[PDB]
């Protein structure tokens, strides 16, 4: 509750917001009105470190003002709440675990502890990028003189996992009481074994259409080298049982299951 | 804050994605199109038009020798584009 | 393969002569390029969550609702046997009706979560066909859709569920300033140079292109001829070599 | 009753959470294409630009 | 009341979850960025 200041109508005592919440209550001792609000509810959150880096945490709501929660070191209050446990820095880094609204949190080596290096976990704000100089001179090109070759990995997801329901099991698991009840509630399950083996069939047409842009298994050649350049790891060694790469040995392995 | 509702603000605010379309502005404006192919290289303004000229199918010539009416009617351009998007307008819609 | 390399640099605007000429050291960095994404794939850097995650919440999908069938809905008993073991047929029907109802429910649950992963995995699939078609079969003057900077080549690898790219790109370094004009005014008569930019090294003019630093004698055919010297801003004095003169 | 009820709850949550930092995911994507901020040129006008 | 609210927020979610069309628009705002953004588009009709 709040003193309140819009007026009412002398005779209208109870008002309601536009979704018909009481914004205020005319005090019937004193025909003076309160305005109403419903107070914080906050959605409890942490930001952690690697357990390896650390056990040290900290804390986010985001229904706060400082005050308004019970208990912090210097609780630091963003729009986003104000956190427990670090403390704000005015340098910049790139960001790391987001908080939002401009800040972000990082597990560093506090560096303001003098040498004990706590690595406090820090909030900050931003650093966009790293600051770049450039001056326009009217008759002055850049051209670059060295050539450089870097390649870079790119992922795309392409599939889905193939998977199908039987309805009557799954509802009922076999009792005869069933199928009665369920055939009551028409053709559901019907559709809903429909939608997903078509989903399935669009996923095979998919992977056919991802890779199949071939036009003829042509042969891999025997030779791995090509005028100097190497191809080793890409090409399916002969050698090998796998008949696949090298790289995709090893990428098979790298995702977790 | 209604029976259970929060709207999250942005991770980023609007002032960092001002600055961020400052930058582009600035680099198409000195680097021109090379600094989005790794780092930055600084041209002329007049050179990045002209060699933009020979990448459509007109040679820099013809660029150079009209620098001051092409000139011209660009900042006529952002100035009726100003002006319209200073009138209300349904391209916001 | 050299031709080949040769003319996707000419794709990128340097000439045969630079690969003709560095062949050795390029393929060296080619080779060396490949060792480090083999390593960097190699150690445990998981830099593939996108043909992970994708598969994480099936499983958790299909989770919750294995263990929503463990859960009762308004229902006494989880397993169906004991609402038939335990009332009269009506009032055991009405708990059957329930317990019905809820499972349907959370299986349109499933049902509409999956439908809505499968548009999502059939915009990134079709963003797929599309990079193998436009990257790997040819080299595509589209930047940044492929690769960072311009763009040579590239490679597949298939892996679980998706497809991992590999680009071959090309970028430039080693900046140098120098000194430029839009064009030359030879005798009276302007020049401007085709498919280079004049620069100034400080000595004398040259003619070079635009991401390999390479001088050449200013000839006519390195030009041609438009217009009086006076329109064009910034022109300044030289003079155009003629190989027959 | 919600209890007797299976995870709706955290089902809803979920979504709803990934769907927000999605769109902070795409917001970067559009806007962060720049390696190094450019210090705006102090002369706005170029060579009659 | 349980079952009525739950599944209104269940359908609100749906709703908001058809998100994907953002999305696309967004991937398509990156793609314009890169393209045209950081240097010319040969492609016709793509800008402008
Ligand atoms: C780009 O810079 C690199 C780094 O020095 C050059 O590589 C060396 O260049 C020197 C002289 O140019 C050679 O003696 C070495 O054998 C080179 N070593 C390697 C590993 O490349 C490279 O040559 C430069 N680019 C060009 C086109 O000269
Ligand atoms: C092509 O590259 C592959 C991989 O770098 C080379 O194979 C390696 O050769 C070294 C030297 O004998 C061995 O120590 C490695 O164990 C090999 N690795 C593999 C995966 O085979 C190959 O020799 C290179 N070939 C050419 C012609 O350059
Ligand atoms: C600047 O340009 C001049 C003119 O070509 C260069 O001088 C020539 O350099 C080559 C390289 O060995 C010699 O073969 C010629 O004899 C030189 N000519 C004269 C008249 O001296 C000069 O090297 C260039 N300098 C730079 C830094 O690019
Ligand atoms: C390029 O050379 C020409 C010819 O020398 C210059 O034209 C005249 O140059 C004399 C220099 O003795 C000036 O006094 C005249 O004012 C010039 N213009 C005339 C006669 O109409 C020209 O100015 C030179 N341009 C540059 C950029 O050096
Ligand atoms: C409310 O009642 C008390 C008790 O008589 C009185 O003193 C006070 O003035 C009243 N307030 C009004 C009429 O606003
Ligand atoms: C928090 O409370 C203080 C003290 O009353 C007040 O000055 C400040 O404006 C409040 N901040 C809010 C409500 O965001
Ligand atoms: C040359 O370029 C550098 C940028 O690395 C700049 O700092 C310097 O002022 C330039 N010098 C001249 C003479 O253009
Ligand atoms: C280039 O700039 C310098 C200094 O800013 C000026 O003296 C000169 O006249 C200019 N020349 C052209 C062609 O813009």
């Amino acid at each position: 509750l709040t003193p309140s200041s819009k007026r009412f109508q002398p005779f209208q005592q109870f008002g309601r917001d536009v979704s018909d919440f009481t914004d205020s209550v005319r005090d019937p001792k004193t025909s003076e009105i309160l305005d109403i609000s419903p107070c914080s509810f906050g959605g409890v959150s942490v930001i952690t470190p690697g357990t390896n880096t650390s056990s040290e945490v900290a804390v986010l709501y985001q229904d706060v003002n400082c005050t308004d929660v019970p208990v912090g070191n210097n609780v630091f209050q963003t729009q986003a709440g104000c956190l427990i446990g670090a403390e704000h820095v005015d340098t910049s880094y790139e960001c790391d675990i987001p908080i939002g609204a401009g800040i972000c949190a990082s597990y560093h080596t506090v560096s303001s502890l003098r040498s004990t290096s706590q690595k406090s976990i820090v909030a900050y704000t931003m650093s966009l990028g790293a600051d770049s100089s450039i001056a326009y001179s009217n008759n002055t090109i850049a051209i670059p003189t060295n050539f450089s070759i870097s390649i870079t990995t790119e992922v795309m997801p392409v599939s889905m996992a193939k998977t199908s329901v039987d309805c009557n099991m799954y509802i009922c698991g076999d009792s005869t009481e069933c199928a009665n009840l369920l055939l009551q509630y028409g053709s559901f399950c019907t559709q809903l074994n429909r939608a997903l083996s078509g989903i399935a069939v669009e996923q095979d047409r998919n992977t056919r259409e991802v890779f199949a842009q071939v036009k003829q298994m042509y042969k891999t050649p025997t030779l791995k080298d090509f005028g100097g350049f190497n191809f080793s790891q890409i090409l399916p060694d002969p050698l090998k049982p796998t008949k696949r790469s090298f790289i995709e040995d090893l990428l098979f392995n790298k995702v977790t299951l | 804050k209604f029976n259970g509702l929060t709207v999250l603000p942005p991770l980023l605010t609007d002032d960092m994605i001002a600055a961020y379309t400052a930058a582009l502005v600035s680099g198409t404006a000195t680097a021109g199109w090379t600094f989005g192919a790794g780092a930055a290289l600084q041209i002329p303004f007049a050179m990045q038009m002209a060699y933009r000229f020979n990448g459509i199918g007109v040679t820099q010539n013809v660029l150079y020798e009209n620098q001051k009416q092409i000139a011209n009617q660009f900042n006529k351009a952002i100035s009726q584009i100003q002006e319209s998007l200073t009138t209300t307008s349904t391209a916001l819609g | 393969f050299a031709m080949q390399m040769a003319y996707r640099f000419n794709g990128i605007g340097v000439t045969q002569n630079v690969l003709y000429e560095n062949q050795k050291q390029i393929a060296n960095q080619f080779n060396k390029a490949i060792s480090q994404i083999q390593e960097s794939l190699t150690t445990t850097s998981t830099a593939l969550g996108k043909l992970q995650d994708v598969v994480n919440q099936n499983a958790q999908a299909l989770n919750t609702l294995v263990k929503q069938l463990s859960s009762n809905f308004g229902a006494i008993s989880s397993v169906l046997n004991d609402i038939l073991s335990r009332l009269d047929p009506p009032e055991a029907e009405v708990q059957i009706d329930r317990l019905i109802t809820g499972r349907l429910q959370s299986l349109q649950t499933y049902v509409t979560q999956q439908l809505i992963r499968a548009a999502e995995i059939r915009a990134s699939a079709n963003l797929a066909a599309t990079k193998m078609s436009e990257c790997v079969l040819g080299q595509s003057k589209r930047v940044d859709f492929c690769g960072k900077g311009y763009h040579l080549m590239s490679f597949p690898q298939a892996a679980p569920h998706g497809v991992v790219f590999l680009h071959v790109t090309y970028v430039p370094s080693q900046e140098r300033n120098f000194t430029t004009a839009p064009a030359i005014c030879h005798e009276g008569k302007a020049y401007f140079p085709r498919e280079g930019v004049f620069v100034f090294n400080g000595t004398s003019w040259f003619i070079t292109q635009r991401n390999f630093f390479s001088p050449q004698i200013i000839t006519t055919d390195n030009t041609f001829v438009s217009g009086s010297c006076d329109v064009v801003i910034g022109i300044i004095n030289n003079t155009v070599y003629d190989p027959l003169q």
